[PDB]
């Protein structure tokens, strides 16, 4: 099942990336950054241009291409929104396990499609579309999240919102405890990793001691989050798990409704999370129940 | 996106739907030239608003419906008097209500039989879903929480289409026997194969209606678009009113900068959505109202972090602006000097806390103290949100 890929939403530094749309004007940056935080990147790939080189690094044409000449297991993209679903479907055809979509705006549709094929193969694991990407402090980085903030420790970071995710990295450094894996698993209806995916892979992660939990207003990725802590995370072994729900002041057809933040801490709370009501004391939160814990 | 009944109609009609003939006016005087010019034997009235219920709404002048029918074009002017200008309120519209600047008025028919039909990608159905009722019009709704069993769902593959065998088992649990079950059916399709065309996240029709003739028809219609698609799209986003949203918030965007309006004081100048609502968040939570928040989403540009202070600064409700960029693309040095640089060439008068924590900040820091402009940097979230309500006092 596809299940089955979610071992490699943990990268390490052993991770070889690749990055799609390298020479682009977001690849470029994204990929300097990469290679000064010291990721494994080890080329990318340009429609057109294979054999170039750039930042030091090969260019090729096709990500297949990209992987049996690097060996690369993990791959980035930032394709523009008309072609990336492509893009991500060419890493899948390559049997990339990792594949990490950067990309903002790819229409919906291409994504439920994108999504039909993912979800009858387990060798791929998406993250995305519309995310920071994925982090390992210290060891991998593929996504655009600032390297400088992180520091590798003990909470394991999933968050739906984006820059709102760096909040919760810097403030769990300056209390000393660190991040032992960061995902950003993006903000589109349509992607291939939600919050039980990475909860799953934290609550098996001895390194990954607490947990943090970023949500916002809309859907119900935070409801299923609590149904899946309920009954996996009740018990001996129980990690605490921090969370916060941006939109607590935000303002307010039909089939929507047939098949709201309030409905969301309430139902987090329920499965034993701890809420936090300000943006600022994710840091302080977790640090205290660690301390209730005897953890520290 | 969402676009008017008028609008959503002409392209179910080029697309195989059968929908009403309608015409809309701007005029209670024009809603009964164009009631004569329907030649029909009843005309149906029906306040143009984006948001659903328009039923059981009533207006503030007294008219208890956005949603009225009559035999002679002379009573529409009557009523089109009682709707045009004013706010509509319903169940899906703010206590305020909206105001009802257009007016629909139709070749009104006869209903023998509502039911309700929804097309739409669902996260849970993975992809497209049918989503239909036998109990339609007016509150779908209250029948689908009194009774779940009256709602029936078929999930369409992406891949396959809508297959024949799902169009006739969802025309037939909606009720549509003898002949009208296979005309229902293929109307069911259409509506799909219109779903996928224009890029739409929820085609939403009710009632679905049955005239006593025969016909399978869409009376209403509310039809969702997606916004990433508008790139391939063009035609239809292009027939998007935007008068019903904020003079601002359609300057904002032609800047790429989304704009929400709030009830406050405190401007709000943040990348990324979720930040922006936690950046709001947190000055409630120390006793602030933020006036709004302008969205910059990752692509930042220092054109319009000059803009951004332009649109903040226009609305006079604005008595402080609250800068929180962390994590940008681009560095922030070049963002401390797209700040400084709009201060300076625009004369800012509201007090400016400025919080940046992006790639290199100990030299953007350093551009704003040592510039001599009216700028307090700030260090975190919290410390930015109880600066800005203090400069407010
Ligand atoms: N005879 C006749 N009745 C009509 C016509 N159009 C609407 N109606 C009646 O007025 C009602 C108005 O409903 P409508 O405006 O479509 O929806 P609504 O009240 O906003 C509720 P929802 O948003 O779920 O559609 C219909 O349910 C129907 O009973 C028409 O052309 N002819
Ligand atoms: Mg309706």
């Amino acid at each position: 099942s596809y299940t089955a890929s979610r071992k490699h939403l943990y990268v390490d530094k052993n991770t070889k990336v690749i990055c799609q749309g390298f020479t682009g004007k977001q690849g470029t940056f994204h990929s300097q950054q990469a290679l000064e935080y010291g990721t494994n990147l080890v080329g990318g790939t340009t429609p057109g241009k294979g054999g170039k080189t750039h930042l030091g690094l090969p260019v090729f044409n096709t990500v297949k291409e990209a992987k049996e000449q690097t060996g690369a297991t993990a791959s980035v993209i930032y394709v523009p929104p008309p072609f990336a679903a492509a893009a991500i479907n060419e890493a899948i055809d390559a049997e990339v396990p990792l594949v990490v979509c950067i990309t903002e705006g790819i229409p919906q549709q291409d994504m439920v499609r994108v999504k039909h094929r993912l979800l009858r193969q387990g060798k791929t694991r998406l993250i995305g579309p519309n995310c920071p990407g994925v982090i390992n402090p210290g060891e991998c980085k593929i996504g655009i999240m600032p390297g400088h903030i992180h520091k590798k420790g003990r909470i394991g970071i999933v968050s739906r919102s984006g820059t709102l995710t760096y909040e919760a990295v810097h403030q769990t450094t300056q209390v000393g405890l660190g991040q032992s894996l960061c995902v950003g698993i993006g903000g589109d209806p349509f992607n291939g990793t939600d919050f039980t995916d990475c909860l799953e892979i934290f609550l098996n992660d001895p390194a990954t001691e607490g947990i943090i939990l970023i949500g916002e207003i809309g859907g119900n990725a935070e409801e299923n989050a609590a149904e899946f802590l309920k009954q996996h995370n009740s018990g001996p072994k129980s990690k605490p798990v921090v969370s916060f729900i941006a939109g607590l002041t935000a303002p307010p057809g039909h089939a929507g409704a047939i098949i709201g933040a309030k409905e969301k801490i309430t139902a987090l709370q329920s499965a034993g999370v701890v809420v936090s009501m300000s943006p600022a004391q994710l840091g302080t939160t977790i640090y205290k129940e660690f301390e209730k814990r005897k953890m520290l | 996106m969402n676009l008017q009944e008028y609008q959503s109609k002409k392209l179910m009609s080029d697309n195989g739907v059968k929908v009403q003939r309608f015409f809309v006016a701007d005029t209670a005087n024009e809603a009964l030239e164009a009631a004569k010019r329907l030649n029909a034997k009843e005309i149906v009235l029906k306040a143009q608003i984006l948001a659903g219920g328009r039923g059981k709404g009533v207006f503030s002048s007294g008219l208890k419906g956005g949603v009225h029918l009559t035999k002679d074009p002379e009573v529409v002017g009557q009523l089109a008097k009682q709707m045009i200008g004013y706010n509509l309120a319903t169940k899906q519209t703010p206590k305020e209500g909206v105001k009802v600047n257009k007016v629909m008025v139709a070749e009104a028919l006869d209903i023998s039989r509502e039911t309700y039909l929804a097309i739409l990608m669902d996260r849970s159905c993975n992809g497209p879903v049918l989503v239909g009722s036998p109990q339609g019009g007016v509150d779908i709704e209250e029948v689908a929480a009194s009774n779940p069993e009256l709602i029936f769902k078929e999930q369409i593959d992406i891949i396959e289409g809508i297959k024949d065998s799902q169009a006739q088992r969802m025309a037939e649990n909606l009720g549509f026997l003898g002949p009208l079950q296979n005309q229902a059916a293929d109307q069911i399709k259409k509506l799909y194969n219109l779903f996928l065309k224009i890029d739409a996240t929820q085609v939403e029709v009710n009632p679905f209606g049955e005239t006593p003739e025969g016909q399978v028809v869409c009376f209403d219609a509310k039809i969702n678009f997606d916004d990433n698609a508008e790139f391939r799209q063009k035609d239809i986003f292009a027939m998007d009113d935007k008068s019903e949203n904020e003079p601002i918030e359609n300057e904002a965007a032609k800047y790429d900068l989304k704009y929400i309006g709030l009830d406050g004081n405190i401007a709000c100048f943040v990348n990324g959505a979720g930040l922006a609502m936690a950046t709001c968040d947190i000055i409630f939570l120390n006793g602030g109202k933020p006036a709004n928040f302008l969205d910059l989403g990752g692509g930042v540009k220092e054109s319009q972090v000059y803009q951004a202070f332009k649109l903040l600064t226009a609305d006079p409700k604005v008595e402080a602006i609250l800068v929180n960029i962390f994590g940008g693309i681009v560095n922030c040095a070049i963002i401390a000097n797209g700040i400084t640089k709009a201060c300076r060439e625009l004369e800012l008068k509201v007090p400016l806390v400025v919080r940046l924590e992006g790639t290199n900040v100990h030299e953007a820091q350093n551009i704003l103290t040592n510039s001599g402009l009216p700028i307090t940097s700030a260090v975190d979230l919290e410390d930015a949100a109880k600066k800005a309500v203090a400069s407010v006092t």
